[PDB]
């Protein structure tokens, strides 16, 4: 059953096809970014105004602020300068990008012909360049994806080299080893490119063998890859937000919440029911023009590092997932095949072992039951102690418990609150490696299975059926939508403490009296936002005093609740229900039509209403959490005093 | 919908200011039109592209969206809202303390 | 949970269960109008105040047993009727458990043939019992006659009330009790000179029987409910209930009076420390509050009879088809259903009709939305502020607007939604003209799956759609909330802040400011739950019933059983490891009917678990209208 996505599916895709794809990917990407710089002119080179802030600009803006381009100046001239260079690269990047789009289709064609030369170059076969693959390769990587990492190594420290160029002449920035400062990032260009040098040549005279991928890279290096880039975007989250924290990035960033914004969507000067443009709210701006939001009540530092890191950090969640499903695919795939006892490698031959697949997941299981269970009651408990409810006070409750001294490095101001929201990523952490543990491991047969003779023949089954009551989603696609829901909890805590949450407890700022003394009592020199439930009451006024962000909430919680019909077990009542739709739609036949309806209803299958079900879910999720990430910062670094002194 | 206007004209309410009272029933009913005009072609189009994707359709979905989150821009600039908010006096008040000194005023 | 189904039961248990849920019912009035006795006669401080004795309060004004007035004495005196009231109400429910006792286990003396009051039991009943439920009609109308009657002579006699028939006092409710005493009299007389004739439920009848009265209370609810809200916002009833907005009121859970830390300070003075400080009613809305309460639970209670009832008629219809007597009921409430052809129009009629007006009325909430947000440069004007109930119609509501229209269509869509669910149980219960297109007919009332096959045939049984009918009606049962609760159900945002969300108040020149929109809503009565430790604490319980019901809910339980298996081997391998050789503790999953069951129930617990908060934050209505923006 090849569906509308399976007709990309890579088990049909060649090496030179995925080529073509990444490249006709690439330059679609460089006119995405093209349509982006042309959003952030803020006044025209023409003599005019300019675009209202995108969130997509105000997201790529600090970086350009870090090259040449797209000085935070109020001046008009040099406003006009940046203007000027946003224009020229972003045209720069439109020609590219159609180079790029070009060599997509040829490389999708497999038509590989220079109009120049009339010759055709194999894709198995080929020298890099003119002279530099014969100095440095002598050929080509012989078809196989371990043999080149090498040249895909040396082709980084290439671009890695040309970066350093592009900074040292277009842009500007000498290389010099100051790191505090902005001209240092083309010398550790220069020191990866070196770096990466060495180790393509490496790998290109020595490629590292991990032969499980090269048969069927298509999945298995897909999934291996995926993973691991995955982590890498949690890591440069992670990076982005200590970075950006840093005061060597407060020049780029800080002065970000110095200048205003005219956001599209913006609440607008609102006029009223008679206004003779030939009564007006605000009038010394136009009407219906969006009011300014200053960005020092508005956080707009934060609010961009926080849209930056959310967006890498679920990116490489997703990604993680992702890998782990498709991998999952593969062993699925080498299960059915009997290639599964055959790969010879330690990834596999250690799972091999049903019985290391039950240990390895029972720890798991046990960690985050343990873990989940520690800060889950900490957290109801210091929720029971500031409502009072059975007649304790927070001196009762755990604001004692701060991180151990040894590790209080790495927090601002230690409280209850970095130690739940560590405790709380940990246990979220174990709580979808449970579900990625089972796609790894129990692909085919799990131990119940294995018990009770049945076996996973797909990757997308529905289910067994009502055998032993159960059966439900134990393929691996609904595994992997388990994970997904698992890990929207640990998303959430990432977004919230990013943000500012008190996730140590969750009615936090509220009238009661031991909710606001959690400040007295725990010597915060920064009051958090709010708790868990009050962060949406401290966070939506903004968010309802926009309407753009109020259309977002209402379309996200639509697509929300539209993905519980989905989700639930109602497949077959909504089956016999559309046939009940299509019989009275023939019933429009006798309303004078004389035509045959020839319309059946449909109702999606549980392996696609699952997918659609978990993309909806996700998607309304995370429309929300934008809202969450765009509402503000609205941190104010003032402790809150006792209602009772 | 044909019917909003008559329902309009049996209904007792006082219309807004300044606005024709004819219009409004149209307009109404103009938007109940347009929404169940808008997600009936949503469903139908996306229920036609669900079959009509294929490998050669690589060379249009990307660009396609492309071309739709272009015109999307453009369309931001062009009729939906044209300018950076320019003060009446003329400006363009990017820094805060500006935005203090015309509270001052 | 099928324990007490009617099949393990005879009719003497039937009234055994009956006559002991009575008896707890008059303990569990005893202990609600002990736990409301404001000052002991002891004269020791007493019980603050309960949402239950709240709600009962009204009634107990009414009938004088309890007082409003603002006198020690006066409260003392009243804390006495009270206490000797709840006293004969604890000694009778003992009673009646002590019958429910005797009736349950067969230990009497003829249960078949009987005398019930022989002195004029030879009278009435010729001096024989009911054989047969028809018969029994008429004996049952003849007892709620003696009990109206019995009603009516307490009233004259203990509570001291006057037969005056003007219906705008007690007296009034003496003279009706009266007059339905007669009533009841004659149509028990002639029931049993005539028993009724629908023989379906006079054969084996306990399941049917109970399904089809249970349908009629649940209706006899949702119009007692409708019929409580209109009378309880008459002024008639108003010295009852506007005195709420007079009265302070104490509940349990509010605020305490907040301590220091180095206290031996206080937040209020003369108010001791930990107590709960005072409300005032004026600020609640505590008539509309205790109303709000009342109507709600009598119209959910009125709705989920219903569903029950359908969905036990349900289960009658299969037991009926499967052993062959579905094809004999000469009833016409079979007839109208047993052609399979009249089932297809009429539950596609219903969708159909469910389906125009449940578009209809989203698209105009949305449009309303759009113009409030002014989305796609929509003004206020482009919206629907002409559109109001017709002045025929008008006589309905108070304050004709845009919000009753869209409340009145809201409420018929998603009683037709939930009318779908509800069709399908009555009519697919054995037979579906897909699962005859398909040549699998069904056997059980309760079979969730029936395997992945055409896509997957999830949730066809009947109570799987009883359960959907319940989720279907949850909507419904919203909407009869924030109607009763003043929210401005006809669009999403009405109040809030932003362009044009007031002007509604200028543009419908309302002379009632409506609480709030859809999700305005929600903050609007936020800003007055989190002060209340108590409604914060159901609000979080309520939410996390919620989601566990997830766990459940979803098409997830065999992933469920093999993450059990693999639990049960890491506990046995644990055990075995630190203990010696301890081999116990399967997890147990619930099967995907109990999957369902648990689900359905968490879910409406807890949503309702959140509506009471909803109901019992407060009013917060106010006459004034919002002013233009300009
Ligand atoms: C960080 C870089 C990631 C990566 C990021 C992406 C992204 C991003 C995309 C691909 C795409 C593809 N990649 Mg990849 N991919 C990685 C590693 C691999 C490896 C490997 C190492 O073995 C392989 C074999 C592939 C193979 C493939 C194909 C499935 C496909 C391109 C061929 C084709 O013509 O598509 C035929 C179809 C098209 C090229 C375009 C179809 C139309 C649109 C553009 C598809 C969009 C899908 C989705 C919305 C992408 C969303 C990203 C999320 C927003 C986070 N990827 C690395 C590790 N890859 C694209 C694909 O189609 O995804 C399904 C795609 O979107
Ligand atoms: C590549 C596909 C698209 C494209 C899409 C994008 C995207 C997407 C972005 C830019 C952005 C930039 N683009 Mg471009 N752009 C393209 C074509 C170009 C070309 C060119 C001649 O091809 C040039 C000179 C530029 C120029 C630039 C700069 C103005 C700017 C910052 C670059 C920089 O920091 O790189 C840093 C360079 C390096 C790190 C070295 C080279 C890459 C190495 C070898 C790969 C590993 C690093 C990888 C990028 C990150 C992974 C880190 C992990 C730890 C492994 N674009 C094409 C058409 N462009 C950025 C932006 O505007 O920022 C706001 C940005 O994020
Ligand atoms: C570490 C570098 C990469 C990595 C590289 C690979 C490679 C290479 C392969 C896989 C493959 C698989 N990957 Mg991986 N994978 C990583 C992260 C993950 C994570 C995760 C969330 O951490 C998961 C759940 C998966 C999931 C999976 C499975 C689908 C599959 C292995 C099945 C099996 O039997 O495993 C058995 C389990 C193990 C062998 C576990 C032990 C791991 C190593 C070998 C031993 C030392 C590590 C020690 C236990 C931990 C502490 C020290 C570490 C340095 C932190 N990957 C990271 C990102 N993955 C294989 C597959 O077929 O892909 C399609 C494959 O070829
Ligand atoms: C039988 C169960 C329990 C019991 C449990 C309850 C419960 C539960 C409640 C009361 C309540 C009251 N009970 Mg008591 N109570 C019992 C025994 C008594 C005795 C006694 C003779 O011993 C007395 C004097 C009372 C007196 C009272 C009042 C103080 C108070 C209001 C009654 C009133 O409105 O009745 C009016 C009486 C009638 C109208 C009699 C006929 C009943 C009709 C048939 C009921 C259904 C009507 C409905 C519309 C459906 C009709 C369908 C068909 C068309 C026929 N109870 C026993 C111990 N008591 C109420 C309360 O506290 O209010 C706040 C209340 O709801
Ligand atoms: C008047 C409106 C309803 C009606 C209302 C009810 C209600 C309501 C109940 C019954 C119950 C029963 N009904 Mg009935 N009953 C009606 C007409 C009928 C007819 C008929 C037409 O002849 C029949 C055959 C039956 C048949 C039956 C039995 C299945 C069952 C009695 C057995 C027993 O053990 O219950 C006794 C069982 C209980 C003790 C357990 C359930 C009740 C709760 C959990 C306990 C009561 C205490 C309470 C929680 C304390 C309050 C605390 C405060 C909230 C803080 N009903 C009509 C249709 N009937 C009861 C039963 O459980 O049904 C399964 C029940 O709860
Ligand atoms: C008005 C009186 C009662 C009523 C009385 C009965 C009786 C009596 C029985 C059922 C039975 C059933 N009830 Mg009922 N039922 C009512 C409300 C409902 C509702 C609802 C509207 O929500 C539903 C979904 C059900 C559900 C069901 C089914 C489980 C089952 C009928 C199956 C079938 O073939 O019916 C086909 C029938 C219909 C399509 C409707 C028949 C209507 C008849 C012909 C009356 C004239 C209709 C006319 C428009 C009314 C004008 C007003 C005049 C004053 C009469 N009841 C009300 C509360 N119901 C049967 C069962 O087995 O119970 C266990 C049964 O014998
Ligand atoms: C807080 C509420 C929740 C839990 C408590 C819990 C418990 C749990 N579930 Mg869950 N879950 C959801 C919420 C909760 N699920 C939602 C909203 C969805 C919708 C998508 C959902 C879905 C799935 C699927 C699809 C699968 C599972 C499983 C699986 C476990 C197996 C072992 C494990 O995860 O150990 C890790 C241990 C934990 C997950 C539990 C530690 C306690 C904690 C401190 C919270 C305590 C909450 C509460 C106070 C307890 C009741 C006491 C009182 C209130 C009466 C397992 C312990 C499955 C398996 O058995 O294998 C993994 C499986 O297949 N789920
Ligand atoms: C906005 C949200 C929802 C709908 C829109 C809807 C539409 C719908 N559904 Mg649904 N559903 C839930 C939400 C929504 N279900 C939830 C949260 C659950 C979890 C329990 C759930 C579950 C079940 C089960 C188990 C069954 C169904 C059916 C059934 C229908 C058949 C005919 C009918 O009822 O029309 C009455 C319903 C309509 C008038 C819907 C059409 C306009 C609308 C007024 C609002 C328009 C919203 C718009 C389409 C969204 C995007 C617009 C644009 C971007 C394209 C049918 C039209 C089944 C049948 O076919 O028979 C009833 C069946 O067995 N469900
Ligand atoms: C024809 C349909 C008309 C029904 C609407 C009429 C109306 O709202 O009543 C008219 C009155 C409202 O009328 C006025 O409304 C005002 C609004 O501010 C105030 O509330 C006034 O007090 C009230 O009198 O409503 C009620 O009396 C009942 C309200 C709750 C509706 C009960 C319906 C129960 C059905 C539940 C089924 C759920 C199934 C799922
Ligand atoms: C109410 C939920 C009822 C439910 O979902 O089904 C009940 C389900 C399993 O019950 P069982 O059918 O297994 O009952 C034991 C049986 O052997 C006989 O009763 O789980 C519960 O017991 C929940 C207990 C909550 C109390
Ligand atoms: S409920 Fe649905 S998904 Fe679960 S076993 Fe039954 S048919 Fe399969
Ligand atoms: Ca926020
Ligand atoms: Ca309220």
């Amino acid at each position: 059953s090849t569906k509308w996505y399976q007709i990309f599916d890579t088990e049909k895709l060649d090496d030179e096809q995925v080529v073509g794809g990444h490249l006709a990917l690439l330059g679609v990407l460089g006119f995405i970014m093209g349509i982006y710089y042309i959003s952030g002119i803020q006044v025209f080179p023409w003599g005019a105004p300019g675009f209202h802030d995108n969130w997509f600009y105000l997201t790529i803006k600090p970086r350009m602020v870090s090259l040449g381009i797209d000085t935070y100046s109020t001046k008009t001239a040099d406003l006009e300068a940046a203007g000027a260079r946003l224009l020229g690269w972003a045209a720069f990047h439109f020609l590219v990008g159609s180079v790029l789009i070009f060599g997509g289709w040829r490389h999708w064609t497999h038509n590989l012909t220079n109009p120049f030369t009339g010759r055709c170059g194999n894709f198995r076969d080929f020298r890099f360049l003119g002279k530099f693959g014969d100095v440095v390769f002598n050929g080509t990587s012989a078809k196989s994806y371990k043999e080149a990492l090498g040249p895909h190594a040396v082709y980084m420290s290439l671009l890695f080299l040309g970066w350093g160029i592009v900074m040292w002449a277009i842009l500007g920035f000498a290389p010099i080893p100051d790191f505090q400062t902005i001209n240092s990032e083309t010398f550790m260009s220069f020191v990866f490119a070196v770096i990466f040098f060495a180790l393509g040549i490496y790998w290109w005279n020595n490629p590292p063998n991990a032969a499980i991928h090269l048969n069927d890279d298509m999945k298995a290096a897909f999934s291996v890859h995926l993973t691991a880039i995955g982590y890498i975007n949690i890591a440069l989250g992670c990076i982005a937000f200590v970075a950006f924290q840093q005061p060597s990035f407060a020049p780029y960033y800080k002065e970000l919440d110095k200048l205003v914004f005219y956001l599209y969507g913006e609440p607008f000067n609102r006029v009223s029911f008679n206004f003779v443009e030939q009564a007006k709210e605000f009038a010394d701006f136009p009407a219906y023009a969006i009011l300014p939001k200053s960005g020092e009540a508005f956080g707009m530092a934060r609010v961009v590092t926080n849209l930056i890191v959310f967006n890498h950090i679920i990116c490489g969640v997703l990604y993680v997932f992702a890998g782990v499903y498709h991998g999952g695919q593969y062993l699925l795939k080498i299960q059915l095949n009997g290639m599964y006892n055959q790969i010879k490698s330690i990834w596999i031959t250690k799972g091999r072992d049903q019985e290391v697949q039950v240990k390895i997941l029972g720890t798991v299981m046990a960690l985050c039951f343990a873990t989940m269970l520690s800060v889950y009651a900490v957290i109801v408990w210091n929720t029971i102690c500031e409502l009072n409810i059975f007649g304790t006070n927070i001196t009762m409750s755990f604001y004692w418990l701060k991180p151990l001294p040894i590790f209080q490095w790495m927090f601002a101001d230690p409280s209850i609150n970095d130690w739940v929201m560590a405790h709380v990523i940990t246990a979220g952490s174990l709580f979808s490696l449970i579900a990625l543990v089972r796609i790894a491991f129990f692909a085919h047969t799990s131990p119940l299975w294995d018990d009770l003779g049945l076996k996973k023949n797909s990757y997308s089954f529905p289910c067994l059926g009502p055998v032993y009551g159960g059966t439900c989603g134990v393929s691996i696609q609904d595994q992997l939508w388990f994970a997904m829901l698992w890990g929207i909890k640990g998303l959430s805590a990432v977004c919230w403490y990013i943000d500012g949450a008190w996730i140590a407890s969750m009615m936090y700022g509220v009238p009661a009296a031991d909710a606001k003394a959690w400040d007295s009592i725990a010597h915060l020199h920064h009051h958090y936002t709010s708790g868990i439930f009050y962060y949406f009451w401290t966070e939506t006024v903004t968010i309802f005093s926009s309407s753009h962000l109020s259309t977002i909430l209402m379309i996200g919680h639509l697509v929300w609740f539209i993905s519980f019909a989905v989700w639930f077990e109602d497949r077959g009542s909504r089956l016999e229900g559309a046939d009940i739709q299509t019989r009275t739609i023939r019933w429009l036949g006798k309303k004078f039509l004389n035509r045959d309806v020839n319309f059946r209803f449909p109702v999606l299958t549980i392996s696609d209403s699952k997918l659609a079900g978990t993309f909806l879910y996700f998607g309304g999720t995370f429309m929300l959490v934008f809202l969450f990430l765009a509402n503000g910062f609205y941190q104010t670094n003032s402790p809150l005093p006792p209602p009772v002194s | 919908g044909a019917l909003f206007f008559s329902v309009s004209f049996l209904t007792g309410y006082i219309p807004a200011p300044n606005h024709s009272a004819i219009l409004t029933p149209l307009r109404s009913f103009m938007g109940w039109f347009l929404l169940i005009f808008c997600a009936s072609i949503i469903i139908m189009g996306l229920g036609k592209m669900s079959s009509a994707i294929s490998d050669k359709w690589f060379l249009s979905f990307p660009l396609s969206i492309f071309v739709i989150v272009m015109v999307m821009f453009l369309s931001l600039r062009v009729y939906w809202e044209k300018g950076r908010t320019t003060t009446v006096d003329g400006k363009y008040i990017r820094t805060t303390a500006e935005l203090k000194e015309f509270l001052n005023k």
